[PDB]
């Protein structure tokens, strides 16, 4: 069965560093290009970073694109997204989505992660 | 893109070779392998070319220098493919020309006896049965005795004949001034020079099969209990077949390859117009076994010794089809200038993609605009003084043996195979798929994968090692065998184009410093 | 970015009634890259239509798409009483990936 189970929400400090992890299983994790979609308190879902098949190719959305790193770990199925300088307009529901053929979409989302940011 | 692609492997291998190639090898037992080498090798290497040319910025022999730069030389094979294709694809338009010269006439030459190239043992078609077989058809023997004027052998070129010479400076006049001293079909696509070949090749297809006789001959074309699958030329013929007629061991599609936009959904489009090529060889192939059906119940003769099991094919069931049927000067003008659109449209694609391919090669080395004007010249004159040589009245037996062994022998096999052996296991299914996945979408399933990896490398070695151990002799017609020296000759025609892959191997190796498990690693690392 | 203005997203469908939402997208979507999500009551989002006419496991008949290029729908046939969600279209084009609005269908 596919479940995608996050990790790592909680409460952070404006301009700190939060590192969520995305554990999958259920699927051949390196022949599926994940992403990161989060969600913001008002519920408008936001795409933040996407990562390839293999890990070569990361997209991240323009607002976190400096800021934002993506990683996975193929051998132990983990999807991870670093951050850092975190602001206040980054607090946020974090999604991770199974997205790898670009006309099916993410068809399988894991949990929430509710981040703060105080 | 479709729009000169979809005339650019659309050719005269679908209404030329394809049929030769199945009238060579039993019809039926033809099919097999074809359709074996379809669906495993040909659309799987069409995906492989035109994705490795979209990936990569370049085309051609640089585009091995962000896949594996270590065999960089597939792409220089494919210069000495497409090279050698375009002397002899232009010389088969050279034919056809020749064809269309002397159908302005009202009576047509190859419909009647009583010409001045026909020997004694000639009688018409509708003779042949009421006469009690060491007798010719008009159109066998005016393509032999006219248009090739053909020879007793290879080392008997007898003269270089007149007026061929002239159809092939016509033709390749007609490719140096509409290639780069011009444009090619840009607005005479539409409702033209696409749809009128299917539109003749429907008419050509309706003539031959609603002839007497036909139904036998579609039986030669689909029953494989004829010219058994334990002899290796039918495998290895239908492979070069495949890998001949989509260009897919050429570096034209590679070249129209990085002409496209990186994020393009190109896997419908290639199934499409691989389907579209496979169709057009299938239903010609219809089209000119209902002919030779027809052919060999008119003269009594069995079908698979009714006319020539050579490249000649074309050039008599076509031609006796237009015979008969009406108004046949009509006919046989636009049925040679068909044959003309298809292998100009065909020809103008493999020129540019080589063309392309050199001067990405060679970018600023010869300056583009004054030099660049040079150099069409050049590789115009110079493939035409290579095409002279099978102008002659030995000179089928030349374009036989680069017809078997240039562009579309063990040197497709060699390229395919290399292809997928170098992306499958150096630069990874794993890899390569991700690359596609950020390109066209979606990753390919486990047909294009496990076609790269297992089924096409099987495929091309299989065959390649089955027409060695079990070797068998290049003939013309059934009935020449060739000469030692021409065999030699053609094996260092395809050896050529083998020999581009370890050549630039052990160049790479030589000019590289360091150990060579160091040195293999720094060259298989796409840059 | 492509910003997809979406349609307004508190709206109050009766039960058993043919509704449907738009998906308006600033930039061309190829119209197989464009696709629809169902996010429930406090629930994570799953995906409902993919490339604007197809349907997603699980998803029943009565959902429908159509549109292409810039203009996208969502077409529902008779809404029953498991429909009171909020949905997203996304169109999957551009690296940029953008969802769109909420559009919480709500009852009476
Ligand atoms: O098959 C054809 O006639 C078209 C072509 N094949 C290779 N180069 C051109
Ligand atoms: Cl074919
Ligand atoms: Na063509
Ligand atoms: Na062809």
């Amino acid at each position: 069965e596919v479940q995608l189970v996050e990790s790592g929400g909680g409460l952070v400090k404006p301009g700190g560093s939060l590192k969520l992890s995305c554990a999958a299983s259920g699927f051949t994790f390196s022949s599926y290009a994940m992403s990161w979609v989060r969600q913001s308190p008002e519920k408008r879902l936001e795409w933040v970073a996407e990562i390839s098949s293999g890990g070569r190719y990361i997209y991240y959305s323009d607002t976190v694109t400096g800021r934002f790193t993506i990683s996975r770990d193929n051998a132990r199925n983990i999807l991870h997204l670093e951050m850092s300088s975190l602001r206040s307009e980054d607090t946020a529901m974090y999604y991770c989505a199974r997205g790898e053929v670009r006309q099916r979409g993410f068809d399988y989302w894991g949990q929430g992660t509710t981040l703060t940011v105080s | 893109f479709v729009l000169s692609v979809a005339g650019g492997f659309v050719g005269l291998g679908n209404v030329w070779r394809f049929p030769y190639l199945c009238y060579k090898n039993g019809g039926g037992a033809f099919l097999i392998p074809y359709f074996i080498f379809l669906f495993g090798s040909g659309l799987p290497v069409f995906f492989l070319e035109v994705i490795i040319g979209q990936y990569t910025s370049e085309g051609g022999i640089t585009c091995w220098e962000k896949i594996c730069p270590l065999f960089s030389g597939i792409g220089y094979a494919s210069i000495v493919i497409v090279s050698l294709l375009n002397v002899y694809y232009i010389v088969i338009l050279a034919w056809a020309t020749y064809y269309l010269f002397h159908s302005f006439q009202k009576d047509l030459p190859w419909a009647h006896c009583n010409h001045s190239w026909n020997t004694p043992q000639c009688m018409e078609d509708t003779l042949r049965r009421n006469e009690s077989a060491n007798f010719t058809s008009p159109v066998i023997e005016f393509w032999e005795r006219n248009v090739l004027s053909l020879s007793s052998g290879i080392d008997n070129p007898g003269s270089l004949k007149w007026d061929l010479a002239l159809c092939l400076l016509l033709v390749w006049l007609v490719c140096f001034f509409c290639i780069w001293k011009g444009v090619r079909s840009t607005g005479k696509v539409v409702y033209f020079t696409a749809t009128f070949p299917f539109a003749m090749l429907l008419v050509l297809l309706v003539r031959g099969l609603t002839l007497p006789g036909a139904g036998e001959g579609i039986k030669f074309y689909l029953y494989p209990d004829i010219s058994r699958l334990g002899d290796p030329q039918v495998w290895i013929d239908a492979g070069t077949q495949i890998f001949f007629s989509y260009a897919i061991c050429l570096g034209a599609m590679t070249s129209l390859g990085s002409y496209n936009k990186y994020k393009y959904n190109s896997y419908r489009d290639c199934m499409l117009l691989g389907c579209l090529n496979s169709g057009t060889s299938f239903v010609s192939g219809f089209a000119i076994f209902s002919i030779l059906g027809f052919m060999a119940q008119e003269q009594g003769v069995d079908i698979a010794d009714v006319a020539e099991s050579g490249p000649g094919l074309a050039f008599i069931a076509y031609p006796k089809a237009v015979t008969m049927m009406p108004l046949p000067t009509f006919w046989s003008i636009l049925f040679f200038i068909m044959l003309l659109l298809l292998g100009l449209d065909s020809q103008f694609v493999e020129v540019e993609g080589q063309i392309t391919s050199l001067v990405d090669l060679y970018p600023s080395f010869l300056r583009k605009g004054y030099r660049r004007e040079i150099f069409i010249a050049i590789l115009c004159s110079i493939s035409y003084l290579l095409g002279l040589t099978m102008v002659t009245e030995g000179g089928m037996y030349v374009f036989q043996l680069f017809d078997y062994y240039a562009a579309s022998g063990v040197c497709l096999l060699w390229v395919a195979f290399f292809e997928c052996f170098v992306i499958a296991w150096i630069y990874g299914v794993n890899r390569f798929s991700e690359d596609i996945r950020d390109m066209i979408g979606y990753r390919p399933g486990p047909w294009m994968k496990y076609s790269w990896a297992v089924i096409t490398p099987a495929l091309c070695v299989g065959c390649f090692v089955f027409s060695l151990v079990k070797y068998v002799p290049l003939t013309y017609n059934k009935v020449y065998r060739y000469p030692d020296w021409a065999i030699g000759l053609g094996w260092g025609l395809a050896l050529s184009s083998m020999l581009c892959i370890p050549l630039v191997i052990v160049i790479l190796l030589c000019r590289t410093e360091g150990p060579l498990r160091v040195r293999i690693k720094y060259l298989i690392t796409p840059r | 970015e492509n910003v997809l203005t979406q349609s307004p997203a508190i709206m109050s469908t009766s039960p058993g009634e043919k509704v449907t939402m738009t998906c308006r997208a600033s930039s061309s979507v190829g119209s197989s890259y464009l696709h629809w999500y169902q996010q429930k009551s406090g629930a994570s989002p799953k995906l409902w239509i993919y490339s604007t006419s197809n349907l997603a496991s699980g998803v029943p008949a009565r959902f429908s798409g159509s549109g292409s290029g810039t203009s996208y729908s969502l077409t529902i046939s008779s809404v029953e009483a498991e429909d009171a969600a909020t949905y997203y279209c996304q169109q999957f084009s551009g690296y940029p990936l953008t969802f769109g609005s909420g559009t919480k269908l709500e009852m009476k």
